C-alpha cells in the first residue's frame, strides 16, 4: 500500500517499491513515462539518498533528456 | 544589534553554529524530538520553530528550551518544509505526505488550508510577507519552483526545469532566490520573477540544506560531511565552515536582519478576526471551513457540513462552490458508525474493539465515554427526545441510552432476530432497521418502542450495512454490501427503486444532505453523490472510510415545535408522537406503563 512501512520490496503491492523516505522505508509509486528519476553521479550518492526514488517501470528506462534524467523506453 | 549565527537541525536535534571559521557546536536543549527536520525561528520572540517527522507534529520553545508546546498535532503526515511569517504572525507549512500548504497562526490557532487542489509534493517554502508572496519548492514527478500570494491566490510556477530543490531562501535585500538542486547536485539562483537563472556552483557531491546571509550562501553537503560557505554572486571564496558533520539537514541564518520589513498584519493583526495573511497589502483569512462575513473582517462557523471518518480519523468537509480536513480527536482504533447531535453540536461514533461509544466536539475538547462494556454495532440520535438508538451485535438487541450515560433499557429482542443497521425518525414515531437474520437478511420497521414490528423488504438483500432517510420526502435508503447497490423506497415499503448498480464496489455509509444521497464506498476508496444532475464524484483517494453522516443547520424554533422537544412530553421512557399529532408514552421491554400514564 503505499505510504505503508516496508523493509523488502515485496512487502510492497502491485505498481510499487520500497523506498526509503528519512530514516525509514515506505512503499513508494513506481516511475512512470517522462517523471525525472535519479542518476547517481558517485556511486555512493545511492547509499547516502535519504529521499530514494523508485526505478523505472514495467518498459521504462532512466535516461538524459547540466540536464537530468527521466524515465523514457 | 545583536550576534548573527546559524541554526541546523541533525534528525536527533537542533543545533546553533557561529559563522565563525571554526567555532563551537551546541545544541538548542529541547525535549522530546525524535526526527527533526523543517526548521525556522522568531526574532521578536525568540522563539525557535521545527518539524518532528516520526511524531508527527509542529512545536515550538524558546532558545533556552522553556515553554515546549506542539503547536499542530493532527493532520499530518511528512511536514517537510515550514517557514514563519513575522509581521503576520503566522505559521507556514507543507506536508509533502498530505500535499498540502496550510496556515495557521504562530500558537497553532485557526488553521487552514492555503493550497492543496493539483498539488505534487511541496517540500521547501520560503515566505516574503513584506511583498505579500510565498515561494516553494515542488518535489514528485516533475519537480518545479512556484509561487503564490500569502493568501493562496495567483498560484504559478516560476521555475519550470529544476530537479528536486531544497534550500529555498529569499536575498530579502538583492531580491534574489537562491536553492540546491539534488538531481543536478548544484546551487542556482534567480530573481523574484523566475527568469534571469544563473548556476553559482556546479561540482558539489551531495548537497542538500542552504542559506544566504550577507554576501555568503551557506549549504551542508553529505558526502562532504560538511558546512560550507561561498560567495553569493561568483561561487568563488569557498571554505568550510563546519567539518566531520554526519547529516545535516536544512539549515537558517539567526538574525533581526532577515525578519525585516513591514506590512499592514504587523498593526493590530488589521482588524481581521482569526487570520491576517499577505497579498501582493493584507486581506482577512479564516479557518478552515468558515467562511468570511460581509465585512470583510470577521469570520462565521461552519452551518452545514460533512462528516465522515475512516478507521482512525474524523474528518470534516462543506459542500461549497469553492477540501476536507481532520478533526482533532485523540483515542480513535477502529470507528465504527458515526453520529451528531446539533443541539449541543456533539460528535458521537462507536469504536470497535474497544466496545464503547463516544462523544466529543468538533474541536475534540469535550471527550466523554456514553456506553462501555457486549458490543455495538450502529447507531442513531433521537435528536428530541435527547436519546440514542443502538445496536449490539454480541447480545443481538436494540439497546436505548441517554446522551449522559444513563440507561433508558431496550426496545427488541428476541433470538433469531440479529439487529444490525438502524435509523431513527422520532418526527413520524418509527424505527427503520437492518434485521441480519442467518441465511435470510431483511430490512425491518417499527415504532420507537418496539411496537408495531414489520418486514419491508426480504428479497433482493444480502448485506444491506447502511441506512439513511430522508423524513422530509418520506424515503428510505440502503447500501447492501454484497449486492454492490443503492436502494430506495417509500418508509411506507411500497415503490422499491434501485438507484446505482453500476460503478460500485463495497457502499458501506450513506447520507442524505440536501437532494443529494452521499456514499462511502470502502475498497473503491471514494465518496460519491447523486441527484434525487447525475452520479458525480465528491473525494477520491481516501484511506480506510467508515462512515459518513451529514450534518444541516437546526434551527431552534424549529426544533422546539416538536412535542418531546420539550421535557420529552411527561414520558418517564419513551415519547412517541403518533398518527394526528400528539405524544403517547410508552416503556421499555423490562417496564410496562402505570396509571398516570407518564411514568413506569
Amino acid at each position: 500500500q503505499e505510504g505503508s512501512v516496508c523493509l523488502r520490496s515485496s512487502d510492497c503491492a502491485s505498481g510499487l517499491c520500497c523506498a526509503r523516505h528519512f530514516w525509514s522505508k515506505i512503499c513508494k509509486p513506481v516511475l512512470k513515462e517522462g517523471q525525472v528519476c535519479t542518476k547517481h553521479r558517485r556511486k555512493g550518492s545511492h547509499g547516502l539518498e535519504i529521499f530514494q526514488r523508485c526505478y523505472c517501470g514495467e518498459g521504462l528506462s532512466c535516461r538524459i533528456q547540466s540536464r537530468l534524467h527521466t524515465c523514457q523506453r | 544589534v545583536p550576534e548573527a549565527f546559524l541554526l541546523f537541525s541533525r534528525r536527533a536535534d537542533i543545533r546553533r553554529i557561529s559563522l565563525e571559521t571554526n567555532n563551537n557546536n551546541v545544541a538548542i536543549p529541547l525535549t522530546g524530538v525524535k526526527e527533526a527536520s523543517a526548521l525556522d525561528f522568531d526574532v521578536t520572540d525568540n522563539r525557535i520553530y521545527w518539524t518532528d517527522i516520526s511524531l508527527k507534529t509542529i512545536s515550538r520553545a524558546f532558545m533556552n528550551g522553556s515553554a515546549l508546546e506542539h503547536v499542530v498535532e493532527f493532520g499530518l503526515d511528512y511536514p517537510e518544509g515550514m517557514a514563519v511569517d513575522w509581521l503576520g504572525k503566522n505559521l507556514y507549512w507543507a506536508d509533502t505526505g498530505t500535499n498540502r500548504i496550510e496556515v495557521s497562526k504562530l500558537d497553532g490557532q485557526h488553521r487552514q488550508v492555503l493550497v492543496w487542489k493539483d498539488l505534487d509534493s511541496p517540500r521547501a517554502l520560503a515566505l516574503d510577507p513584506a511583498e505579500g508572496f510565498m515561494y516553494w519548492t515542488e518535489w514528485g514527478g516533475k519537480p518545479k519552483i512556484d509561487r503564490a500570494a500569502m493568501d493562496g491566490s495567483e498560484r504559478t510556477t516560476l521555475v519550470p526545469n529544476v530537479g528536486r530543490a531544497n534550500g529555498l531562501t529569499i536575498d530579502y535585500a538583492k531580491r534574489r532566490l537562491y536553492w540546491t538542486d539534488l538531481d543536478t547536485n548544484l546551487i542556482e539562483s534567480s530573481n523574484m520573477l523566475g527568469l534571469n537563472r544563473e548556476v553559482i556552483a556546479d561540482d558539489l557531491p551531495h548537497p542538500f540544506g542552504l542559506t544566504q546571509y550577507q554576501d555568503y550562501i551557506y549549504w551542508t553537503d553529505w558526502s562532504r560531511r560538511s558546512i560550507e560557505r561561498a560567495n553569493k554572486t561568483s561561487g568563488q571564496n569557498r571554505t568550510i565552515i563546519q567539518g566531520h558533520l554526519d547529516y545535516v539537514m536544512d539549515i537558517l541564518v539567526f538574525h533581526s536582519s532577515r525578519q525585516s520589513g513591514w506590512n499592514e498584519c504587523a498593526s493590530s493583526n488589521g482588524h481581521c478576526s482569526h487570520l491576517c495573511l499577505a497579498v501582493p497589502g493584507f486581506v482577512c483569512g479564516c479557518p478552515a471551513h468558515y467562511s468570511l462575513n460581509a465585512d470583510n473582517r470577521t469570520c462565521s462557523a461552519p452551518t452545514t457540513f460533512l462528516l465522515f471518518s475512516q478507521k482512525s480519523a474524523i474528518n470534516r468537509m462543506v459542500i461549497d462552490e469553492q477540501p476536507d480536513i481532520i478533526l482533532p480527536i485523540h483515542s480513535l482504533r477502529n470507528v465504527r458508525a458515526i453520529d451528531y447531535d446539533p443541539l449541543d453540536k456533539q460528535l458521537y461514533w462507536i469504536d470497535s474493539r474497544q466496545n464503547m461509544i463516544r462523544k466529543a466536539q468538533e474541536d475534540g475538547s469535550q471527550g466523554f465515554t456514553v456506553v462501555v462494556s457486549i458490543q455495538p454495532y450502529d447507531l442513531s440520535i433521537d435528536i428530541y427526545s435527547r436519546y440514542i438508538y443502538w445496536t449490539c451485535e454480541a447480545t443481538n438487541v436494540i439497546n436505548v441510552t441517554r446522551l449522559d450515560g444513563r440507561s433508558v433499557g431496550v426496545v427488541l429482542k428476541g433470538e433469531q432476530d440479529r439487529p444490525r443497521a438502524i435509523v431513527v425518525n422520532p418526527e413520524k414515531g418509527y424505527m427503520y432497521f437492518t434485521n441480519l437474520q442467518e441465511r435470510s437478511p431483511k430490512i425491518e420497521r417499527a415504532a420507537l418502542d418496539g411496537t408495531e414490528r414489520e418486514v419491508l423488504f426480504f428479497s433482493g438483500l444480502s448485506k444491506p450495512i447502511a441506512l439513511a432517510l430522508d423524513s422530509r420526502l418520506g424515503k428510505l435508503f440502503w447500501a447492501d454490501s454484497d449486492l454492490r447497490r443503492i436502494e430506495s423506497s417509500d418508509l411506507s415499503g411500497a415503490n422499491r427503486i434501485v438507484l446505482e448498480d453500476s460503478n460500485i464496489l463495497q457502499p458501506v455509509g450513506l447520507t442524505v444532505f440536501e437532494n443529494w444521497l452521499y456514499w462511502i464506498d470502502k475498497q473503491q476508496q471514494m465518496i460519491e453523490k447523486i441527484d434525487m444532475e447525475g452520479r458525480t464524484k465528491v473525494q477520491a483517494r481516501i484511506a480506510q472510510l467508515s462512515d459518513i453522516h451529514a450534518v444541516k443547520e437546526l434551527n431552534l424554533q424549529e426544533y422546539r415545535q416538536h412535542p418531546c422537544a420539550q421535557d420529552n412530553g411527561g414520558c418517564s421512557h419513551i415519547c412517541l408522537v403518533k398518527g394526528d399529532g400528539t405524544t403517547r408514552c410508552s416503556c421499555p421491554m423490562h417496564l410496562v406503563l402505570l396509571q398516570d400514564e407518564l411514568s413506569c
